[PDB]
């Protein structure tokens, strides 16, 4: 299982997550690639951020879903 | 404005409910701000009752 990570700028990274994980772990990994702090990026999905420490199965989360990351620093 | 457009597309998809022209309208308003507006919409999103 593997879920996309689109940011609001326009990049997508695909993250490994077991269906019984936790968005927590998602932030982790994200932030092992790019390198961006977890406070400053925005994991939005559903109209809203997911909590962080929450299993894929409270947000019914499917395989393969398309997470928006949008930065805090600088923008607005 | 010159390409918020692209933005307004983070927001169809971003939000997969909220109307398009919701999205325009406020989009317009912020001064075409992403960060400051999603961050209000996420809240918003709370519960329905």
């Amino acid at each position: 299982m593997q879920i996309f990570v689109k940011t609001l700028t326009g990049k997508t990274i695909t993250l490994e997550v077991e269906s019984s994980d936790t968005i927590d772990n998602v932030k982790s990994k994200i932030q092992d690639k790019e390198g961006i702090p977890p406070d400053q990026q925005r994991l939005i999905f559903a109209g809203k951020q997911l909590e962080d420490g929450r299993t894929l199965s409270d947000y019914n989360i499917q395989k393969e879903s398309t997470l928006h990351l949008v930065l805090r620093l600088r923008g607005g | 404005n010159d390409d918020h457009e692209s933005k307004l597309s983070i927001l169809m998809d971003m939000f997969p409910a909220i109307s398009k022209s919701k999205l325009q309208v406020h989009l317009l308003e912020n001064n075409n701000d992403l960060d400051l507006t999603i961050g209000l919409l996420l809240k918003e999103n709370d519960d329905k009752s």
